[PDB]
Order: structure tokens, then sequence, then C-alpha cells
RNA sequence: UUUCCGGUGGCCAUAGUGGAAGGGAAACACCCGGUCCCAUUCCGAACCCGGUCGUUAAGCCUUCCAACGCUGAUGGUACUGCACGAGGGAUCGUGUGGGAGAGUAAGACGCUGCCGGAAU
RNA sequence: GUCACUCAACGGAUAAAAGGUACCCCGGGAUAACAGGCUGAUCUUGCCCGAGCGCUCAUAGCGACGGCAUGGUUUGGCAC
RNA sequence: GUCGCCUCCUAAAGGGUAACGGAGGCGCCCAAAGGUUCCCUCAGCCUGGUUGGUAAUCAGGUGGUGAGUGUAAGUGCACAA
RNA sequence: UUCUCCCCGAAAUGCAUUUAGGUGCAGCGUUGCGUGGUUCUUGUUGGAGGUAGAGCACUGGAUGGUCUAGGGGGCUUAUCGGCUUACCGAAAUCAGCCAAACUCCGAAUGCUGGCAAGUGUAGCGUGGCAGUGAGACGGCGGGUGAUAAGCUUCGUCGUCGAGAGGGAAACAGCCCAGAUCAUCAGCUAAGGCCCCUAAGUGGUGACUCAGUGGGAAAGGAUGUGGAGUUGCGUAGACAACCAGGAGGUUGGCUUGGAAGCAGCCAUCCUUGAAAGAGUGCGUAAUAGCUCACUGGUCAAGUGAUUCCGCGCCGAUAAUGUAGCG
């Protein structure tokens, strides 16, 4: 008869962002799971080693441009 | 000339509220310039359609509470399969004035049955003076055959109509047959 | 047969048939034309015999555009075979065709004999098509 | 007046330096607590200003211009020691305590690293 | 206080690109050297050092030019949540909410903060 | 702390394993062969267009390229 | 024919989502191709030039990402990753 | 797999499985205890996006035009060099396009925070006990398949499953509506009101004459109503009816014959109020019959053309009308 060449396919994800803006996050938590930076850190926010945005600090979380990038903040809590 | 047309506030907007319109048989327009701001009006679908049966006509808007003002139909949305219009754009025009403004090519020259002459473009923009419009620019290939092609540089146009388009691609094209 | 140099992927899903005309529901090229007053799919096949349906009508004159290409490819599956076991390989070549879509176009024919052979191809297409001019 | 790209018919030497520049600043950045010292070393001068970032203000500023230091006769490096003397003295008066040095695309040697010892004589931590 | 200019940010083309004209008091710059720290995967070109004579030719700065690019409504249309409706069928229509892309008028030869300079 | 598995049928039945049954024996229409049902690709019977063939003459008679359907009797698809 | 893992599409603008659906990869490699610090900007195109040709190396001009990334693809990266 | 009633009330999914009709865990049920608005709906306010649509900036696909490097064919004749390049033609450029795995763009919804209001008594934690892990059809958005299946596989909502009652002739999955019991009361939903069959052979205005209504396509048709656009017309239109309906010219390649009729063309001139190298019928081949156009008695509307409403043909299987019940 016949049969494909495919059907192979990897395991979802799960990526995104976890935290939408004005969210409020405590330090370390994780904002968005990404592979490169489509979000580049911003202020509060630490880069891991797979590209994740995750809080440096607690506070809100909002999403903005600083200079040339797109970049997520985490602006301490009032 | 001018085609006076008669004209109403329209204040509902949105695709239900042109519907409608279109229902009752009128036809929205918007008619902007350069010194006012935009104003929505309906007219009469059969009026609205004998006078945009010609291209680039002068239009007088006439609205009760207003006085008639002048605008050229710049965008004309027509329905595709049926000829409808289904909505106008009016630019308003300043009497004594200049504008720009597209002159329909037509081919009014024979040469020999090896050769058929062929148009490059549907229009050409040209600026003309508002009282005088050229319905039809004209360009006659008689005599003329092989491989010889025709830009816009090289024109008959009538007075006061300068090019406001490029002038360095072609326009008409005379060439042997579809062999 | 128009059939494309090379595709990206051989195997494509069945393209859209809802909407109007994207683009190229007015003439661009000739003074005359076909079109399309529904949608369809239509293959190389029907557009070849169009094609010369109007080029033999109007012998030597004038010139004809095909303003739409079959380069959607579709699968056909392996005769007789129960289903499954991947997808087909690709039989026919067909374009997508949406109301007010302009098919053909001809120009450097007088206008009765233009429509004669616009009728010929039309009556070759599978779905609905009219005659159109740029008003005369 | 920044841009990001580097201005299109800029000289080559200005192209270079505002390149070099802009790829120290990618990590050096001036807050409250060590504010970022940029110093601009031109061909006859040395202009050191302390800049919080944070608000885009300089605290505190010196120079070559001086007049108290534009007949004080000596070197470029000399002065440029002079200059960094005279901003660490400031600093200390402004409070600032620790810095961060912005060599501003120039290479630390030379005028840039007396006025940097200067000032780190002065008291500056950094 | 104002004007002009040099640095250093912010917005990241309404700022760019290209063309034209003009300007340097401080300043910037090219420029002049390489003895000295230092430097070239060769080269004092660059980096660095020593000068500020020479020069506004260029960078830079000012004015002008919508020309390429960029920005861009209103209205309409596509699509669409919900509620229905019509065709043998591809599929299509309406009510009630939302509503583009393109295109059109148009905007635009940047805006704004801090520090320093020379004059007022 | 670290090492030894193509335990790859990769949550890894045993450290260790191929076949025949028409001599066969002991739940499923959850699932095949027959018939019915749906579908109509294929098949079948028509039809639209008319290039052409028919001394001449599209249509006495034929019908290229394409198009639209009927029937459900062919091969299939589905597994009700 | 397939069985675990990775990337894309299907997947209906969070995530997730099946078919013997559509495309490819993996069972490594690198003592630098890791760390850090400083420096640099490509491909293409045009012109000139011993051997030398479309294309080696050189010069000038142009050119912002179209080059490049150990290895698939996507997301990234010229501030360079 | 055996008595009753009261309250609540599923699943046919995910993951893993020597697993696929089994089972474990999770999901969904119930129940004890605990925690109390945390759930949910709507509004408002803020986020990330790349689908629909659209677009051509990128990557591919593509049509025509301009232009052209460069390849092909020739000669003069070639080492060139020239004529050619009337052929091919990358690239660039102009205009129109195409895309699940293209994007300079980009919704509606959905998702997720803040706040406000509303709200059944929702949500959550932790124990006892489960069942289920074969789903079906319909709407909408997709893959497989042929624009197939009451097909198959997903997303999502609904019903059925596990739902009686009303409607659909009958008719699990469609529409209306969720049955606590009684009632020989009333009002309605969907659907209906000539009779079967409860309620109008209802009122008013149009259309149909096909029993269309009460199945179907490409295509075809002086059906019929209505709305346009436009040519001609008492300088007298269209028909009907009397005279001119022909010279030069048997125009030319044909074909023993193409003289007006085999096929293909410059598609002219004239005695003139009038005519076509020429349209039908006739015809071995010419003849001729007869039309547009030329006058007249008559003459009031004709001739195109488009769109819209309802109809017509195409229409076509086997027990018995038998495709309004
Ligand atoms: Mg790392
Ligand atoms: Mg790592
Ligand atoms: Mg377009
Ligand atoms: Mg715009
Ligand atoms: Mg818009
Ligand atoms: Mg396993
Ligand atoms: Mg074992
Ligand atoms: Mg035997
Ligand atoms: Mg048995
Ligand atoms: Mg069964
Ligand atoms: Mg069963
Ligand atoms: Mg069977
Ligand atoms: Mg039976
Ligand atoms: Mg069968
Ligand atoms: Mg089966
Ligand atoms: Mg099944
Ligand atoms: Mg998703
Ligand atoms: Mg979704
Ligand atoms: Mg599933
Ligand atoms: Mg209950
Ligand atoms: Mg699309
Ligand atoms: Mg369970
Ligand atoms: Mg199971
Ligand atoms: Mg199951
Ligand atoms: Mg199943
Ligand atoms: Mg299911
Ligand atoms: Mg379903
Ligand atoms: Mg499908
Ligand atoms: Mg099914
Ligand atoms: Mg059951
Ligand atoms: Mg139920
Ligand atoms: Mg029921
Ligand atoms: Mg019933
Ligand atoms: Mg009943
Ligand atoms: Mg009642
Ligand atoms: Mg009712
Ligand atoms: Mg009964
Ligand atoms: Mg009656
Ligand atoms: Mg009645
Ligand atoms: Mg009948
Ligand atoms: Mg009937
Ligand atoms: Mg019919
Ligand atoms: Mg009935």
């Amino acid at each position: 008869a016949s049969s494909s060449r495919n059907g192979r396919d990897s395991n979802a994800q799960r990526l995104g962002v976890k935290r939408f803006g004005g969210q409020l996050v405590n330090a370390g938590e994780i904002i968005v799971r990404q592979r490169g930076t489509h979000f580049h850190p911003g202020d509060g926010v630490g880069r891991g080693g797979d590209d994740t945005l995750f809080a440096l600090r607690d506070g809100n979380v909002e999403f903005g441009t600083r200079r040339g990038r797109r970049v997520v903040n985490v602006t301490p809590v009032e | 000339d001018i085609i006076h047309l008669k004209a109403e506030q329209r204040t509902e907007f949105g695709k239900g509220a042109a519907r409608r319109i279109r229902r009752d048989d009128k036809v929205p327009a918007v008619m902007y310039g350069h010194d006012h701001d935009p104003i929505h009006v309906t007219l009469d679908g059969h009026a609205t359609l004998l006078a945009l049966r010609t291209e680039n006509p002068l239009l007088s808007i006439e609205i009760e509470g207003q006085k008639p003002m002048l605008a050229l139909p710049k965008d004309v949305q027509r329905d595709v399969l049926k000829g409808f219009v289904r909505h106008v754009d009016l630019l308003t025009v300043r009497r004594g004035e200049k504008v720009d403004v597209n002159v329909a090519l037509r081919i009014t020259g024979e040469s020999a049955p090896g050769t058929i002459a062929m148009t490059e473009f549907n229009e050409i923009e040209v600026q003309a003076d508002l009282l005088n419009i050229p319905e039809v620019i004209e360009i006659d290939v008689t005599g003329l055959e092989a491989g010889t092609t025709i830009y816009l540089g090289d024109l008959k146009l009538p007075e006061g109509t300068s090019l406001l388009g490029d002038a360095e691609d072609v326009a008409a094209t005379v060439a042997f047959p579809e062999t | 047969m128009l059939i494309p140099r090379r595709v990206k992927y051989r195997k494509q899903h069945h393209p859209k048939r809802t909407g109007a005309a994207k683009g190229g529901t007015q003439l661009a090229f000739g003074d005359y034309g076909i079109q399309a007053t529904e949608g369809g799919y239509l293959t190389n096949r029907q557009i070849e015999a169009a094609r010369i349906a109007m080029t033999r009508y109007i012998k030597r004159g004038g010139k004809v555009w095909i303003n739409v290409y079959p380069d959607r490819p579709m699968t056909k599956h392996p005769a007789e075979s129960r289903m499954g076991s991947g997808k087909g390989t690709p039989e026919w070549w067909i374009a997508n065709i949406k109301p007010g879509r302009v098919l053909f176009e001809l120009s450097g024919v007088p206008e009765d004999v233009a429509r004669e052979a616009m009728r010929l191809a039309i009556h070759k297409l599978p779905m609905k098509a009219r005659f159109i001019s740029r008003e005369g | 007046a920044s841009t990001l790209t580097v201005r299109k018919s800029l000289s080559d030497r200005a192209k270079a330096r505002a390149r070099r520049q802009a790829r120290g600043r990618k990590k050096i950045f001036g807050t409250v607590e060590r504010p970022r010292m940029v110093v601009t070393r031109s061909s006859k001068h040395v202009f050191v200003q302390v800049i919080d970032d944070v608000a885009g203000n300089t605290l505190v500023s010196a120079s070559t211009m001086e007049a108290e230091l534009r007949e004080m006769s000596g070197d470029k490096t000399a002065k440029a020691a002079r200059v960094g003397t005279i901003i660490g003295e400031r600093a200390k008066a402004a409070g600032i305590t620790k810095v961060v040095f912005d060599k501003a695309g120039n290479q630390y040697h030379g005028r840039i690293a007396a006025l940097a010892d200067a000032a780190r004589e002065a008291g500056l931590d950094f």
C-alpha cells in the first residue's frame, strides 16, 4: 500500500507570558517562558539560561519599550 | 458641466446604518477638503448613478440647511457584480482652482493588419483645471507598425491639462499579432 | 497546460473558497474580459480549453491574458485503497476563483466577435461567468 | 539627543567612538546609589559629569575649561588628573561615595586612567 | 534672563534618506607630530601620547526643499461575538455589538530633560 | 561520588524465547467475507458548448478540448 | 510502516488539542565552539588591479541585515548572541 | 444479582500501560469536617498575541509590458568585427495577482489582572464511597477523503445518552420546553387556524395558473408582473400592401462550376428619391423566387437593452398513486 514519512512531533513546551501587565508578583516569580528574546529583561527583571524572564523583585509587571527593545519591567510596589 | 445632487445629513454610522440606507435606496458619501471638517451625507441612489455614469464629473452638493458646494468624486466604491454605487468619497474643490485627476486612454488609430495597438494603462494622472475636465485623452497610432512603443511624455494633451504622472514608462504599444 | 515549475509544498490544504474576490476584480490589461460570478476551483485543463476556444475564434488578431494561474496542487488518494496511509500524490492543479474575479482578458478585437469568443470560453468553465468591458 | 543608530555621514572616528560608547553603556548605567561618571575626552579638554541615569540629570561635573585650571601649567595627563581630583572633591561634597566609570568609547588609559585614579584617591569608591 | 554652541539622556524615521545655502566667540573637529605611557594579527591609518599652528573642505551646527521613505484620519468595505435566516450544494444574507488592512484628505525636513561653554 | 542497559516496544512484563494448525477446541456485528443501508470516486445513462469530420454542408450522421447531472447494476469507500 | 526526544504547520491571535495528517531533525559535538575582558562588522553589488578566471588576495565606492550562528527548525541576535 | 421511598447526580476525556472492550492516576459524582464570597455573570480598566481579513516589506509561486546582461541561428563570413538579433532570455523595473508551514500589517472573540455591581449558594482545603475512561447527531471553526459518506479525526456549544411533555406525518441527537402530586380553570412557546385536527373556508395590497406550492444542475426559452437605460417615430415609426430591389461585375488563389452564396478578403465606384463584388430559399454551374433601402392608402407608438419578483424546459426505474402525511 503506502506509508507516511511523517508522524513525529515534539511534546508541548507551554511557553508564553505567565504574568500579564499589572499582575502582582513576588521576587523570583517567572514572568515569561520563551525561546530567544522576544521580550528583553527590563527593570527589576532577570533573564535565565533558557531566556525565561523572571522577577528580580516584588512589584507589578508592566510591558514596555526600553530604547529599541520590547522589555518587561517589574515596578516596585508602592 | 455641473451636476446637482440633493443630500441630507447622515448621522448613523456603521454597517447596519449603511445597509439600512442602501435598502432605502440611497448611498452614503463623505465629503472632505483642505479647509473644513468632513461632512457625512446620503445621496439619492438613482441620481448618484446617473451622475457617476461619466468619469470625473463636477458635482454640486445641496443640503437644505447648508449652501451648495462643489466636489469631485475621488473614490467611488461600486459593487463588483452589480453596478450599484456603494459609497462615495467627495473631495471639495475651490471653484477657481486646479486639480489632479485621471483621464481615460483610448486608441483611435489603425495600422497594418499584422500589428494591433495596445494600451499599457487604463487611466493617466493628468493635472487639469476644474471647468475643463478632459473626458478622454486620445492618442492616434495610424501608419505606425512593427515594435514601436509610446511613453507618457509625448501626448496631444489639451490646453491647461499638465501631466503629473511619470513620463519614463510606456503607454501605448503596437506589435505583431498574438502569434 | 499551466503547471508551476516548482512549489514549496506539494501537499497542501484545500484552498478557502469563501468570500468574494480578494483582488483582481477589474480589467488590467485588455479591453474585454471574463468575470466569474461564482466561486470555485478552476483547473489547468479548463483554463486551457477556454484559452484555446478564445484564440481559435479570434483567429490571428487580438491578444489574450490569463489572469489566474493553477498553482495550487490537489492530491488524489490512491485508487481502490482504504482511507489512511498518508496524503496522496498531486493530481490536479487549480486556481482559487471567487466571485468578481476577472479570469481572462482580450484586446485588439471588435466587440461583437470578442463577445462571441468570450461566450465560447465561458461554456467551458465550471462556474458561472459573464462578459465585461470598460463600459465600451 | 540619542537615536540608537549611529548617524550616517558621521566621520569614521566619530562612528567608531559612538559604537564603542554604546557598547560600554550597554552594561554601564548610573543609579542613585552608584551614579555614572562619564568622561568625554576631546582633543584639547576632558569633561566629566556624574549622572543619575534614572532621572537623566548630572549631579556634579568638572572640566579643564574651568578658569581655575586653564592657566594651570602642565601636560594633558596632569591636567586630567587635576580634573579627577576636583570631581572627586565635588562628589564627596555631594555625598556620592561610589560611582561607576564610563569611559565613553575610549580606552581606559592615559588621560582617562589618570583622571579615574585621581578620583579614586579623592575618595570615590570605584 | 535670553540667545548660540559643546556634552549626556528620553521618544526611537513626524526624527530617516537625498538635494541646496550658510556658519565657527568658547567649544567640537579635522589637522601637526611621535620624543615619552601605549599601539598595529603589516601600517602612529586606528588606538595612545604631545601640541593647538593651520582649516571651516568634511564631521558637527543653522536655514531651506515633500523629492524617496516615514506618519495618517473621517466614511465605507472585509472579517467577526451573539441571535437568526436562505440555498440541491460549493456557500450566502440579515438583526444586534465590535471593526480592520489597503486606499483617500492630510502631517512631517523632529520633539524633550539635565550639565557645560561664550555672550547678554 | 561515580560506573554497567539500541531495557530504542525508549514509565523500562523474565537474567533468558521462534513458528504451524484446513485435525483444531473454548467472546465480538466493539471487527472482516455475503446480503441490506449511506456515499457515487469508478462504472453507467444522458445533457450543455461546437473545434472538427462529413462534395458543399457545425448538428443526414457523427462530437475533439472542456462543462453539468441521472441511475445505483460495476469495482470501491464507510463499518450502521 | 510506526513506537522515545526536538522544531515548524495543522492548532481556530494565551496554554492545550487528534489522524497510518503535512515538513524536517536527535541518540552528538567543542579544552574551545566554555568563562571573562577589549576590539570588529557582514553578504551582495559596482570600479581598478601580476599570475587570477563569475568567484582566492588588494584598493576605493556602495550596502544595515538579504551574511553569519558546530548541528534540524522556529524564536532570537548588527547593542551583536 | 431479588423490597420501597426522599435528596443529589455523572462519564464515554487527559496521561501511562505486553496497553487499546482491561487497569492505575487525574477529570467529572456524592458525602463528613473545615474555610466563607475566594467561584460565576455583566460593566469598566490594563495587559501578551498574529488567527480571520488584508497585504506584497521578506521567502516562494505568477501574468503581461518595458528594458537587458547573456545565450541560440545566420550570413560578410568570423581571431576579431559588423549586420543582424525581426528568435530565447536571467536580472532589474512598471502594472495586476497567489500562499496551512509568507508577513510591512491586523481584528472580533478568547485568555489573564485591577475595580465596581449583581448572584445561585457558587469556590477552595482535607477525609469516606464511587461510577466512568465503546459515545451519538446537530450548529459553528478545521485536518483526512473526491467540494463523498448517517465517513473519519480534533476545537467549541447544544441536545441525546440519563429527558417525559408540545412541534417536526411517523422519526434517540432538530425546534419549543426540563414532568413534586391533584384539577372537567386561565395565559402562552415552537408550530399552527378548509376537513382529517384544537383554532380564520380572517381583513387589506400585490404575485403565481406551474397543482409551481408539494426535490435537483450546467444550460435553454417572445411565460408573466415590475423597475430602468436607450435608438427610432404624425420631417411620419414597426408590420401589412403596390413600383425601383440593379449597371461596370462571370472582382480576384481555387474548382470541368464559384457569375450572389466552396472556404479566405481591399469590405469600392455608378443611372440616382434606391440598394449589399451580396445577407436567406434555389441550386451540376448561371438562373430566379426574396430582403435591408428607395414613394404611396393606412398609421399610434414601436425597436433594442439591462436588472428585479414568481413561474417553464432540462426532469429520468423497477409490488401500488407513492417527492403536500
Ligand atoms: Mg547561558
Ligand atoms: Mg544550557
Ligand atoms: Mg492590489
Ligand atoms: Mg493610512
Ligand atoms: Mg484604517
Ligand atoms: Mg512506552
Ligand atoms: Mg526485565
Ligand atoms: Mg489436506
Ligand atoms: Mg466457538
Ligand atoms: Mg457495526
Ligand atoms: Mg459493540
Ligand atoms: Mg457490504
Ligand atoms: Mg438484512
Ligand atoms: Mg455497494
Ligand atoms: Mg471499514
Ligand atoms: Mg465509527
Ligand atoms: Mg496556540
Ligand atoms: Mg484559541
Ligand atoms: Mg484527544
Ligand atoms: Mg436533580
Ligand atoms: Mg487568508
Ligand atoms: Mg477514575
Ligand atoms: Mg480504554
Ligand atoms: Mg476512548
Ligand atoms: Mg472513538
Ligand atoms: Mg469524540
Ligand atoms: Mg460534531
Ligand atoms: Mg474537509
Ligand atoms: Mg459520524
Ligand atoms: Mg450507556
Ligand atoms: Mg439531558
Ligand atoms: Mg423528548
Ligand atoms: Mg414528537
Ligand atoms: Mg407525534
Ligand atoms: Mg389564548
Ligand atoms: Mg408564535
Ligand atoms: Mg390522527
Ligand atoms: Mg375568502
Ligand atoms: Mg384567506
Ligand atoms: Mg412540470
Ligand atoms: Mg412538484
Ligand atoms: Mg430547476
Ligand atoms: Mg404534513
